């Protein structure tokens, strides 16, 4: 009875939200910048190839100064390796090995990780002891983490399989936000530069905009076909790219609220594992199940040059704060720094 | 290079020497993936060999196991399951009494899993153990309960041997492209110490192979 | 007059040889990374890389000496280096099968408790052995700084010819060992593969290895130049070129 | 986090006696360990440094080939093994913790140091400041020489500021030129060009008063300079 | 000595 | 059921009164982003090896 009612009046709200975004698409990105320059061809070279590593790369996270970077392997292991010298600063002992995430803090005296132990260590990487010890365990999600985002050194974001988000207090050990509203498993997430708002892809072929301080849903995007594994945030943060299993990259813009535009190739079959934006953002980066990355440009969706040199399937890869370079890492083993 | 670069350069090269001794003792324990249902039977296969996901550490003639129980991860599983990519085997548990019993019947939602499991594409060349727990409680239903009701087309005595034999094969046809893995089936009951004994047995095989393939003639 | 055709035949199967071995030592000196058993490979690569490239040096002099008839000779005592290089390329071959012999008697201590430097080792006294048996040849037959002599050259000769009979004797014994454990009891193995390929190392041990070895250290001594000594060099050669193939490629892809 | 130092006394000259410093509160296994001397009552002197993991040992010039060190991490305890003596080896000997990575603060804990009394091409730093008068609440500017430029081409500068309280152990206030140590407060800042260096106080209580010292880490043997005192 | 090659 | 219906409902009704912007300017200011910020683009525009830290 009322509920046949209350889907009878979702269909015709998702009807006026298709017409009302379908009414502000006047013109399209490609017809805008038809008339710029294009990017001819970036060759991108492998400056630096960090091993040590002996299983599956599942994340990394570049520090913020550039220089200093965290990836995270199957073989129990969290590394930081100085980019420049190619040398370890810290080798950390996970008590879970099924890693699947890490991030960096903004400060640099943290570190994250998390997986299919359902939940986020975060380990002081700034101690009087000289080691790296474990300073807090969140453990309140009910799937595992798929990915985890510091806002700053007591604030931290995580996505899970459970379709959830969390906001937590890292002193505290409790989450102070919920965001639920999806319906899969939410893969991938993405902070604002602002740090007011993020965006989370899920398992439901959607996108979803979560305000952190008041912990609501504001936008919903579908446009994919199948899972969505990466996001990434717009330098402006205006606007965001999505990568999926269905071979398609996409950008969606926040205030026109719809696609702008698809980044697909015939060529190209395998799902898409990361995504990333150049400091300009004229530059996107995406990892592939091809072995490979690609970089197209972002305003034209042609494909500028392709990173080559991976022998297995590329599951991470991230741009320095200042644009300077790219790493990826990799199922081989290996990360690979490009300039 | 200054003398804080050189300390640092060594200070690298004793992380390197840490890391290559903890995968060279990581490479030589056996791994294995526990799968099935709740009431299929894994605590009675954990208690005979000894949230988020459950490890089993145990020991049986020079060989260190490490059991992976994934019970708990209620979500999509194709999310996942590409982390034991690289695994020693496979023990998929089914309990041959739940064949009346249902949650759709339990014993073809096992099927399915089975399925599922065996034709994936993360374990083209994986070892399965395959345990058939509860014999006893099976034995004494299948008197009374035929097992027409899971298979109206058993057409078959209604003894313990032949419907066990039944049982056996069905789990086993379900085994697409049966020539790049091995499939173990053991009949094993609550009161039974032989389990470990089988799965040794079954890991030998994984091993030899394995050592083939260092050695370079697969 | 018209034996240049052997001459060309040995260049020809040597060039390819050392396209192979090279290739073979780049990929294991820094592209790939190493396991336990590819040290072997190492020492077969090295090995057999020394005896193309003393093959290949005798070929070009015989040739510049032909075309270029006032010309200069190859000291005799790059001849012993030779030897030491063909001695090891028939050790490691054996280790290799008693190794993967090994590797199917013994799994668990194959896997665990098999010593992390135990390879290189092995491979350190093989080659220790074999240039003690090289130089002592090499020196109580004319070929290093000294006078020859003739007996001792025969006692060692017949030393070397002792060393490469055990050497197929313990190939043989482990491929036999191999076998019979595969068949008596395996499962998941592709049996037809693994008889292939032990058969086929057997078969070029023997046919391929062994012949110019066995002329040099024996047959001359108890007996044909023209005749059987061009062949054997071929045939040696042949399965220097064909080792690398044997022993990484089919292996890898 | 504290090192204790142990042995030490007074030693017929020509003798041999073994200094020790027991760690406790830190991975000692994972930090390089100093052993630097001061005379009774002039500046400071590095006497030797040994890794972590016992691979890199390096010696004084003065002391080379007859003092030997070593490390036991199980037992967490450094050793000082002196032989012959000299009546020049009378001193406070400190065990000083530093460790080596990116971003790291090398020298940052001192022990108490050991007083031992012995009976009847490298870089010259240079502090020509002494004894300057100050009172509570002004800015004062501590000014260090440099016979070499210290500014390596990695674009780092190593030069370290210490104080040291009078009756206290050193303290690290800066390790590389405008890097500010854990636990300092911000009235303390350095700066410097090549073979110039200041390091200035802004505004200074009772607690900052003592004796500065400069010291280079650009090559081993690690030579300090002659401490500016700051009277009250 | 033995007949060279 | 009647409950997730109703949250649903309120969700796309949030969803729905927002204020939305012509994709012609979202695409101009996302152009002009990208241009006000191309000389500042290491990967973009290659950077001489003395001004790059990887070489």
């Amino acid at each position: 009875s009322e509920l046949d009612q209350l889907r009878q009046e979702a269909e015709q709200l998702k009807n006026q939200i298709r017409d009302a975004r379908k009414a502000c698409a006047d013109a399209t990105l490609s017809q805008i910048t038809n008339n710029i320059d294009p990017v001819g061809r970036i060759q991108m070279r492998t400056r630096r190839t960090l091993r040590g590593h002996l299983a599956k790369i599942y994340a990394m996270h570049w520090g913020t100064d550039s220089r200093l970077l965290v990836s995270a392997s199957q073989d129990g292991k969290l590394i930081i390796w100085d980019s420049y010298t190619t040398n370890k600063v810290h080798a950390i002992p996970l008590r879970s090995s099924w890693v699947m995430t890490c991030a960096y803090a903004p400060s640099g005296n943290y570190v994250a990780c998390g997986g299919l132990d359902n939940i986020c260590s975060i380990y002081n990487l700034k101690t009087r002891e000289g080691n790296v010890r474990v300073s807090r365990e969140l453990a309140g999600h009910t799937g595992y983490l798929s990915c985890c985002r510091f806002l700053d050194d007591n604030q931290i974001v995580t996505s899970s399989g459970d379709t959830t988000c969390a906001l937590w207090d890292i002193e505290t050990g409790q989450q102070t936000t919920t965001f639920t509203g999806h319906t899969g498993d939410v893969m991938s997430l993405s902070l604002a530069p602002d740090t007011r708002l993020f965006v989370s892809g899920a398992c439901d072929a959607s996108a979803k905009l979560w305000d952190v301080r008041e912990g609501m849903c504001r936008q919903t995007f579908t446009g994919h076909e199948s899972d969505i594994n990466a996001i990434c945030f717009f330098p402006n943060g205006n606007a965001f790219a999505t990568g999926s299993d269905d071979a398609t990259c996409r950008l969606f813009d926040l205030r026109a609220d719809q696609e702008l535009m698809t980044y697909s190739h015939d060529n190209i079959i395998c799902g898409i594992t990361s995504v990333s934006f150049s400091k300009s953002g004229r530059l996107l980066l995406a990892g592939y199940d091809d072995f490979n990355c690609n970089v197209w440009d972002a305003l034209k969706a042609d494909r500028a040059g392709v990173l080559a040199g991976h022998d297995n399937r590329v599951s991470c890869l991230g741009v320095t704060d200042d644009g300077m370079a790219v790493a990826t890492g990799s199922w081989d083993s290996f990360l690979k720094i490009w300039n | 290079l200054s003398a804080e670069d050189k300390a640092a350069v060594e200070r690298s090269k004793m992380i390197d020497r840490n890391l290559r001794e903890d995968g060279e003792k990581a490479a030589r324990e056996v791994k294995l993936l526990l799968l099935g249902a709740g009431e299929s039977g894994k605590n009675t296969i954990v208690k005979q060999m000894k949230t988020g996901i459950v490890e089993t550490h145990f020991t049986f003639k020079d060989l260190h196991f490490k059991m992976f129980d994934v019970g708990a991860q209620r979500s999509e599983r194709k999310k996942w399951i590409h982390c034991f990519e690289g695994v020693t085997a496979i023990i998929f548990c089914v309990a041959l009494s739940d064949y009346d019993l249902v949650l759709m019947n339990r014993m073809h939602a096992s099927m399915k899993l089975f399925d599922s499991i065996c034709n994936n594409k993360w374990f083209t060349d994986t070892s399965i153990i395959l345990f058939l727990n509860k014999k006893d409680l099976f034995e004494e239903k299948i008197k009374k309960s035929p097992l027409t009701i899971c298979y109206p087309e058993y057409a078959g005595s209604n003894t313990y041997e032949e419907a066990a034999a039944y049982i056996q094969c069905q789990f086993e046809d379900l085994n697409k492209r049966k020539d790049t893995k091995e499939i173990y089936t053991h009949f094993t009951c609550s009161t039974d110490t032989k389990n470990v004994q089988f799965v040794f047995d079954a890991v030998t095989d994984v091993i030899i192979k394995n050592n083939l393939k260092d050695c370079g003639l697969f | 007059k018209e034996t240049l055709i052997p001459v060309f035949l040995i260049l020809f199967i040597a060039l390819v040889g050392l396209v192979g071995n090279g290739f073979v030592l780049w990929l294991l000196g820094f592209r790939m990374r190493r396991n336990a058993f590819s040290v072997y490979v190492l020492s077969l690569a090295g090995a057999d890389f020394l005896f193309l490239c003393f093959q290949i040096i005798n070929c070009l002099v015989y040739l510049s000496n032909f075309f270029c008839s006032i010309s200069i000779n190859f000291p005799s005592f790059f001849t012993t280096v030779m030897t030491c290089a063909y001695l090891a390329g028939l050790s490691m071959l054996s280790t290799v099968s008693t190794e993967r012999c090994l590797s199917v008697l013994w799994p668990i201590w194959y896997r665990c408790r098999r010593p992390r430097h135990l390879s290189a080792v092995v491979c350190v006294l093989l080659w220790a052995l074999s240039l003690l048996l090289s130089i002592l040849e090499g020196k109580f037959c004319g070929f290093l700084f000294s006078d020859g002599d003739s007996g001792w050259c025969q006692t060692f000769d017949f030393i070397t010819a002792a060393w490469l009979i055990f050497l197929f004797m313990v190939l043989c014994g482990s491929s036999l060992a191999l076998l019979v454990r595969i068949l008596c009891g395996s499962r998941g193995l592709p049996l037809t593969r693994l008889y292939l390929t032990i058969l086929l190392t057997v078969l070029v041990f023997l046919l391929c290895g062994l012949p110019f070895g066995i002329q040099w250290f024996l047959i001359l001594w108890i007996w044909l130049f023209c005749h059987i000594h061009p062949v054997s060099v071929v045939l040696s050669s042949l399965n220097s070129s064909a080792n690398p193939i044997i022993y990484f490629f089919v292996g890898s892809f | 986090v504290q090192l204790v130092e142990s042995g030490g006394g007074l030693v017929q000259p020509g003798g041999s006696r073994k200094l020790s410093c027991s760690a406790s509160g830190f991975a000692f296994s994972s930090f390089g360990m100093h052993w630097v001397r001061q005379a009774p009552e002039k500046g400071l002197e590095w006497v030797a440094y040994i890794s972590s993991g016992s691979g890199t040992i390096y010696y004084a010039d003065t002391v080379k080939g007859r003092f030997t060190i070593s490390r036991d991490d199980p037992k967490n305890t450094l050793f000082l093994q002196m032989t012959s003596l000299r009546s020049e080896d009378t001193a406070m000997y400190y065990c000083v913790r530093s460790i080596y990575y990116y971003g790291s603060s090398p020298f940052d804990f001192w022990g108490q140091g050991t007083t031992l009394t012995v009976s009847s091409s490298d870089i010259v730093m240079t502090q020509a400041t002494s004894s300057v008068p100050v009172t509570p609440g002004e800015s004062v500017s501590i000014s260090c020489r440099s016979s070499k430029s210290l500014l390596h081409s990695n674009g780092n500068t190593y030069l370290y500021w210490f104080l040291q309280r009078p009756g206290q152990s050193p303290q690290l206030l800066i390790y590389r030129m405008s890097n500010l140590a854990s636990g300092v407060p911000d009235r303390f800042s350095g700066s410097g060009s090549g073979t110039a260096f200041t390091l200035t106080i802004s505004r200074l209580e009772a607690e900052d008063v003592g004796v500065y010292y400069c010291m280079q880490h650009l090559e081993y043997p690690l030579t300090f300079g002659a401490g500016t005192k700051l009277e009250l | 000595c033995k007949n060279f090659f | 059921s009647i409950a997730q219906a109703r949250k649903l409902v309120e969700q796309l009704k949030m969803e729905a009164n927002i204020d939305r912007i012509k994709v012609s300017k979202a695409a101009a200011d996302l152009m002009a982003y990208c241009e006000a910020h191309a000389k500042e683009d290491p990967l973009l525009t290659p950077v001489p090896a003395s001004e790059n830290p990887f070489r």
